[PDB]
């Protein structure tokens, strides 16, 4: 239920082959960028970051958890389903 | 009638049985009121 690795912008890219070792069934990989993921404080920080570098990139916008109405006493209502029935 | 305090007057209940407490509120059914309805048959109606 912790939040805290949801306050900053990461990069990574995309997943490519990776393969078993014929010797010891070992996970092999061919892709030099496949463990690399950077962080950034906003998304324009990291758009910049991609552009001078030369990569293309996709931006998925932040879900941030709605606000709700909690109230303890609907659980006991007396004409509303929000009633409990066990504790 | 003359004031005797050397009685125990309570004896009733050595008479009670199971059913007694529930006959009695059937009993006093007729005389209740009309309960007040929320307007649905339970919670998860």
């Amino acid at each position: 239920s912790g939040v805290n690795n949801t306050k900053k912008w990461k990069m990574e890219f995309d997943t490519r082959e990776r393969w078993e070792n014929p010797l010891m069934g070992w996970a092999s990989t061919a892709d030099p960028l496949s463990n690399l993921v950077l962080t950034f404080s906003t998304k324009e920080d990291a758009v910049a970051f991609a552009e001078k570098n030369g990569w293309s990139y996709d931006v998925e916008e932040r879900k941030v958890p709605k606000p709700k109405s909690k109230s303890y006493g609907a659980n006991f209502s007396w004409n509303k389903r929000t009633r409990v029935s066990t504790k | 009638e003359p004031f005797d305090n050397t009685t125990y007057k309570n004896l009733q209940h050595h008479d009670y049985s199971t059913y007694t407490f529930l006959d009695l509120n059937l009993d006093l059914s007729k005389f209740r009121m009309p309960q007040p309805s929320s307007g649905r048959e339970s919670p998860r109606h």
